[PDB]
């Protein structure tokens, strides 16, 4: 029911796992062999941008065809470029 | 229908089946405005959408078949065939945020109420949209740092 | 950031490519560590500085499935009157390493073949095509039709007619393992 | 309730969305660990076992889709758990 | 004309019923109508507001919850004088 994370810089966050097969990526690593049992380890992907990834698996949670004004995601200015290299990797 | 849309019909301003399907049939007249070729119809459309036409047609002012949509006028008149119309629309994949020259966001260039409120139905949220966007917002280099795939993509933000 | 786009050696990195990918399509045990770190490489490919390398790759893996579905033809076709109970096994083997294979090439599916892929709307009513090429299709895509084109072509006349001799042994009332006979007509 | 949280140990860190004692029996179930050894410090100061989100003086507000409230848990270390830190996150060049 | 529309309301009745299920996928029996306004004769709009009770008011919660997403731009009303119900 939870799913580990691992950066490249170590840090582990541990996830609701019906959040993290939002993104189709990670849904087909899970599939195959790898059937971990869980934990996942990126060895390129550093630690925060991973952490605004699963703040925006969370964000998008909380909010799916909700009535009303949805609050907006707020982006630091430095981190929209490696927020749009790891959009790919993810493919959220 | 096929081998026609395979061939580039484009007129001069720049407009395709769609376009002119989509938006005010002006030429109609000698009887063809009458009891027949109604315009922004919905059946021609989703009869050429499925002989394959391409969906977000590059227009010279961007309009990508979309911005057109929502400069309807009266929406009451034939309100059910703007939102059949709609939901084949979003149905293959038309990007729902698309800008060309100046920033036309297709929720801006809507002017009719509800019909806006048809489109908020449809939007998917996507974080590479919602980056897009964001670093669009600022100026930031993007030439040679992002692979070659995502060049046309920020560019379309 | 290593996920900036950089210059990697092609032929060093199919060599370690090759090792995982001859153990995961025989259903071998693969260390999920080593399987997570080669789901980079391909992105890592895919991505290359100079030049972009999707193309050589997919006939690369295309010739590797080729040499592999020969090697099995070599030796089903090698027993004879045991294809029966040979099919089940290396059909089943062969199904799940596609399925693993066609999870495992998903941005290459997803950036790459699909622009390029032939859109189904024209292979039904359209037609206008008669080039003499085969289109970039999926990797599951052209493991099956590979599959039927190298191997079950050749040698389909024997295995009907040892399927419909074994219709009449079971009128006769014995009955032969339903399971095997099932999976090879599900097969078709 | 519908409060935005997140737990920062060193190397360690967990999402999750009415009193402190139950988020304990939930971080227990989650790690495996007695939850009166594990303890919570808030700004650096100790919350009692069995206070109730209204008293903890935060709200929606607080609690954002975006910006989760982060509480600091000291982890029990030999008999309780006092001056345990979460490693920062490396922070962009 | 008028008479005509009167046999459609019923089958757009059940069609709006029929697609009233989809994303719930309340501890009372309910079965209802969705009538349209447009057709039928019974624009005595309700010139009291009737408080639903509170038993009710999940699954009218409930009603409005799922109405907008496969039903889009339509705006519900409620007669609450020829709704009925079990006690
Ligand atoms: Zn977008």
């Amino acid at each position: 029911m939870y799913v580990k994370l691992i950066s490249s810089d170590g840090h582990e966050f541990i996830v609701k796992r019906e959040h993290a097969l939002t993104s189709g990526t990670i849904k087909a690593m899970l599939s195959g062999p790898g059937q971990f049992a869980n934990e996942v380890n990126f060895r390129e992907i550093p630690s925060h941008v991973l952490s605004k990834v699963c703040m925006y698996f969370t964000y998008k949670v909380r909010y799916t065809n909700s009535s009303t004004e949805i609050p907006e995601f707020p982006i630091a200015p430095e981190i929209a470029l490696e927020l749009l290299m790891a959009a790919n990797f993810l493919d959220c | 229908i096929y081998n026609l849309i395979h061939l580039d019909p484009r007129t001069r301003e720049g407009f395709t089946l769609l376009h002119l399907a989509v938006n005010s049939n002006t030429p109609v007249d000698d009887f063809h405005t009458n009891d027949v070729c109604s315009f922004p119809n919905a059946l021609v459309t989703k009869l050429l959408l499925d002989c394959g036409a391409e969906v977000n047609a590059v227009d010279n002012e961007g309009n990508s078949a979309l911005h057109i949509i929502v400069q309807y006028n009266r929406p009451i008149s034939d309100f059910l065939t703007l939102h059949s119309i709609i939901i084949s629309l979003v149905e293959a994949g038309a990007h729902t945020d698309m800008t060309n020259k100046q920033n036309k966001t297709p929720l801006d260039k809507s002017t009719t109420g509800v019909s806006e409120i048809l489109l908020k139905t449809q939007m998917k949220m996507s974080l590479k949209c919602l980056a897009a966007r964001a670093v669009r917002a600022n100026d930031i280099n993007y030439q040679d740092q992002i692979p070659r795939t995502l060049e046309e993509f920020v560019g379309f933000h | 950031m290593s996920l900036k786009p950089r210059v990697v050696d092609f032929d060093e990195t199919w060599n370690k490519l090759l090792t995982t990918i001859k153990a995961v399509v025989m259903l071998e045990y693969v260390e999920r560590a080593t399987w997570n770190d080669r789901f980079s490489d391909i992105y890592a490919l895919c991505v290359a500085y100079p030049e972009p390398l999707g193309e050589r790759l997919y006939t690369e893996t295309k010739i590797f499935l080729e040499n592999h579905v020969r090697h099995l033809h070599k030796r089903v076709l090698e027993s004879e009157e045991q294809v029966l109970v040979m099919y089940h096994r290396y059909w089943e083997e062969y199904s799940k390493g596609a399925d693993y294979m066609d999870c495992l090439y998903r941005y290459l599916n997803t950036q790459f073949i699909k622009k390029n892929k032939l859109t189904e709307a024209d292979l039904q009513y359209g037609y206008g095509g008669v080039d003499m090429n085969e289109p970039l299709m999926e990797i599951g895509e052209l493991a099956l039709d590979m599959w039927r084109k190298l191997m079950v072509e050749p040698l389909q006349a024997i295995l009907i007619r040892m399927l419909l001799r074994e219709i009449k042994n079971d009128r006769g009332g014995e009955d032969p393992n339903q399971k095997v006979i099932h999976g090879v007509i599900n097969s078709f | 309730m519908d409060v935005f949280l997140m737990i920062r140990r060193h190397k360690t860190t967990i999402f999750t969305d009415s009193t402190v004692f139950e988020l304990k029996r939930i971080v227990e179930g989650i790690l495996k660990r007695p939850p009166d050894e594990q303890r919570l410090y808030k700004d650096d100061q100790l919350l009692d076992d069995g206070k109730t989100l209204g008293e903890c003086g935060f709200t929606s507000q607080t609690a954002r889709p975006q910006a989760p409230a982060t509480v600091g848990l000291a982890f029990r270390a030999d008999d309780t758990f006092e001056a345990l830190c979460i490693e920062p996150f490396s922070s962009p060049p | 004309s008028k008479l005509h529309r009167m046999y459609t309301d019923m089958s757009v009745s059940a069609d709006l019923n029929n697609k009233f299920n989809n994303f719930i996928k309340l501890g009372i029996s309910f079965q209802i109508y969705v009538l349209q306004a447009g057709a039928w004769p019974l624009t005595q709009a309700p010139s009291s507001t009737f408080a639903i009770p509170q038993e009710l008011e999940k699954s009218v919660q409930m009603f409005e919850l799922f109405y907008s997403q496969h039903f889009s731009g339509r705006k519900l009303t409620w007669l609450h004088y020829l709704c009925t119900g079990e006690v």
